[PDB]
RNA sequence: GACCUUUGUACCCCAGAGUGA
């Protein structure tokens, strides 16, 4: 190619950690919200995805 | 349901109006729930007087919560017009605050009024 | 900012040093605020794998706004409230002390709050939704037999209720819900009992009728810097 | 005496038979022995509540000296003793007031409450776990916790104006969502800035640009006609579409394969998700802003209301507080302080107090000009 | 064997807890 493409790895691995930062950000936001209805869950199940 | 408790009887009301009259004579009086709330913040407030004919009444419900936090007595009076009149003042004052001074010339009247109010609060 | 924090002699209360003698406790609520208190963030984190960095905030505790911090700064020999115990708390005036007692009782310990004035109670229901160790039980204090099902047996009882007649109130709670050889701590405001007489005779008959209900007083004290005309009394049950 | 008392808790209604108490008197042997043993009492019968609705309704009844019917059914156990009322049984309980009620629905039964703090009743509750005969204990003290929540929450609270924190979560989550929108927007405009360096200099919108890169993926096919993409979101007679015809000819950018483009389709779908939830959550914030603080959204609208309660943390916490523009801002501060105290207390803020308050803001708004 | 600071750009142009005819 005209650029010898390798820069996109440098972009993507700069994006991945910020993706996990939004992930546990919005997961904890959901925990803060849903704790009103059902607080007794976070001590039992701690993973974001299963929450 | 009541929203007007405790509300004072007659001779206690005129007694309070006279104490507020000499208090306004001795600049030992605060005028306004803004100022009264500030005196409840500084802990200088002896007790709080609130009116019953204020429309709406719900602007004046913060003073019992803040007083009960600070353990401060309070009693409703029926007229805001007479409560303004006892300030030496010709337009109505909805709520007044009594400030703390042990060098006060009228201190025994203040302790007797606090005796009547703290008698009624229980 | 730049202060350092040590464990005090009492288990659960932490000292803060030193450009002012400051009294702090651990918050089990991250980043909450009860009365606009200022929090000091100090951590022992880890940059290694397997251990994430800790985030620890501590809360200061105004001795002007609570009677117990005023008790500790004034010097007091022992505190019956420690990590592990159960504690029955009376008086619920703003809930500001209930946060710090909930801090010092630990996640093991259970805080029991009693109020009859219904409008400040919703605040404590909200704090009960925030801290999972503050259990409100809202009722007149004078009839504790009316909630016989509603509380377990308790190591130590604190009473901060200003009455003309608190002696019968701690009589019923003490005869009913207290364990053997537990702790009884009573707050006294001077002019609430009487005002036509010296506070000191009120103290003498207070300790007297306190002693008539099988309670042994250890040492009382006057709080002259912080809250004028106010005293706290510490005693034992059936010693 | 003829004693056969009743232990009461959240923990099951239990009837226990007695052998005898100490008719001996208050010394420091009998009290200190009976503090910790506490045999001489055996567990006869029991029955669970086991309704979370049932227990609290029962608890108001025992809390007000009123019997329940399961209590009568569990006081239907004297049959192998051949009779009632030959017994002249004496009950001992914790309540004074429950006594005349039981004596009302039972003339068969003698019922006292002496002593009121009979230390045998302490002898049950100081040793209760060991008399969980068939009863669990794990969520049982948890039923103590939540049932105390049920009483104290029940008697004063009815979820009236709940949104003291939900609005704050809404505005905080909304703002971090907008910051996350600009995140992927920069990445998509960088990416299609490579393959086609002119549309990134043409469309200033983010979601518009994301759909444009999303459904085309080729810089020789992006026109209003052949194919049609500026006949669905935008109209072809706009000043943008003619420059799209202008730009689709004179491009000199890099030509990239599909495998690099599908990841960008993932990105545009992320932008679509973010725009979706921010618009719906914005609508929800309009709704509950109209609900929980009506007079405030009458005055200053939704946004500064949600921000200011997001500063104070609750309407109660905002309620307890207190160059020719700060006269207006001070006036708005006082009247918003009043309107907040209106909105704090129970459904008279459904009325138009804030509306004539805004009429007063219109009067002062007339007053600063003259 | 053993992230921290500077230059340039956009925004803000800075009464709240002040005082109390």
């Amino acid at each position: 190619s005209a650029d010898k493409v390798d820069v996109m790895i440098i972009q993507a691995i700069a994006l991945l950690d910020d993706l996990d930062k939004e992930l546990n950000t919005y997961a904890m936001r959901c925990k803060e919200w849903y704790g009103w209805h059902f607080p007794e869950l976070a001590k039992i199940v701690t993973d974001s995805v299963a929450y | 349901n009541p929203k007007a408790f405790p509300l004072a009887d007659a001779a206690l009301t005129q007694q309070i109006l006279d104490v507020v009259q000499q208090a306004a004579n001795l600049r030992q009086l605060k005028k306004g729930a803004n100022e009264a709330t500030k005196t409840l913040n500084r802990g200088i407030s002896e007790f709080i007087i609130m009116a019953a004919d204020c429309e709406p009444i719900e602007i004046l419900l913060h003073l019992p919560l803040l007083c009960e936090d600070k353990n401060v007595p309070y009693v409703f009076v029926p007229s805001r017009v007479a409560l303004g009149r006892a300030c030496g003042v010709s337009r109505p004052v909805i709520a007044a605050s009594i400030t703390t001074n042990d060098a006060s010339a009228i201190k025994t009247q203040i302790y007797a009024v606090k005796d009547k109010i703290e008698t009624l609060l229980i | 900012a730049k202060v350092v924090i040590e464990p005090h002699r009492h288990a659960g209360v932490y000292i803060a040093r030193g450009k002012e003698d400051l009294l702090v406790t651990k918050n089990m609520a991250p980043g909450e605020s009860v009365y606009g208190e200022k929090r000091i963030s100090v951590e022992e984190p880890s940059k290694e794998d397997g251990v994430p960095p800790t985030k620890v905030e501590y809360r200061v505790w105004n001795p002007f706004r609570s009677k117990l911090a005023a008790g500790i700064m004034g010097g007091l020999d022992e505190l019956f409230i420690a990590p592990g115990k159960k504690v029955l708390y009376l008086g619920a005036a703003s809930g500001t002390s209930v946060s710090h007692v909930s801090d010092v009782v630990g996640p093991e310990g259970v805080v029991y709050a009693v109020e009859f004035s219904h409008r400040p109670g919703r605040e404590l229901i909200s704090m009960a939704k925030k801290r999972p160790n503050i259990i409100p039980i809202i009722e007149d204090a004078r009839h504790p037999q009316k909630y016989r099902m509603l509380i377990g047996m308790v190591d130590c009882v604190f009473a901060d209720v200003a009455q003309p007649d608190q002696a019968r109130i701690i009589a019923l709670n003490s005869h009913m819900f207290l364990k053997d050889q537990g702790g009884v701590v009573i707050s006294i405001k001077a002019n609430c009992i009487d005002s036509t007489v010296d506070a000191e005779t009120v103290f003498a008959r207070e300790v007297q009728k306190l002693r008539e209900e099988r309670i042994k007083p250890l040492e009382q004290l006057t709080l002259e810097p912080y809250e004028r005309d106010h005293c706290i009394v510490v005693g034992r049950y059936m010693r | 005496l003829f004693e056969e008392p009743t232990g009461y808790a959240v923990f099951k209604v239990k009837l226990q038979q007695d052998d005898i108490g100490s008719r001996l008197k208050e010394v420091q042997e009998q009290i200190n022995d009976f503090g910790a043993f506490t045999k001489l009492i055996e567990l006869v019968s029991f029955a669970p509540f086991k309704g979370a609705a049932e227990a609290l309704e029962n608890a108001n009844d025992i809390s007000e000296g009123l019997v329940s019917e399961s209590l009568k059914a569990i006081l239907d156990l004297n049959l192998p003793k051949a009779s009632s009322k030959k017994k002249n049984i004496t009950l001992a309980i914790s309540d004074k007031n429950l006594g005349p009620s039981i004596k009302e629905e039972f003339p068969y039964v003698d019922c006292i409450s002496n002593e009121l703090a009979q230390d045998l009743i302490r002898g049950v509750r100081l040793h209760g776990e060991k008399l969980f005969k068939g009863l669990q204990s794990g969520d049982l003290e948890r039923a103590q916790l939540g049932l105390g929540h049920a009483y104290s929450r029940a008697k004063v609270k009815f979820s009236v104006q709940k949104n003291d924190n939900h609005i704050i979560q809404a505005i905080a989550l909304l703002d971090q969502l907008d910051k996350d929108i600009n995140t992927f927007a920069m990445r998509v405009k960088e990416w299609y800035g490579w393959h086609f360096p002119e549309l990134a200099k043409l469309v200033p919108d983010n979601y518009t640009f994301a759909k444009l890169v999303l459904f085309i993926k080729d810089k020789a096919s992006l026109n209003d006609d052949s194919l049609h993409d500026l006949a669905a979101l935008l109209n072809e007679d706009s000043g943008i579409a003619q420059r799209v015809i202008d730009n689709a000819r004179i491009s000199m950018g890099q030509d990239i394969s599909e495998t690099d483009m599908e990841n960008v389709c993932v990105f545009a779908q992320r932008v679509a998700s973010l725009a979706d939830y921010r618009r719906q959550l914005y609508d929800y914030l309009c709704e509950k802003m109209h609900t929980v603080a009506p007079n405030l959204s009458e005055l200053i609208g939704e946004v500064i209301g949600a921000r200011l309660i997001s500063h104070a943390g609750s309407l109660t916490n905002l309620s307890k507080q207190a160059k020719n523009k700060g006269r207006i801002s001070r006036y708005l501060a006082n009247k918003c302080s009043m309107a907040s105290r209106i909105d704090n207390y129970s459904e008279e803020p459904s009325n138009v107090f804030g509306s004539v308050l805004k009429k007063q803001v219109e009067q002062r708004l007339e007053f600063y000009n003259t």
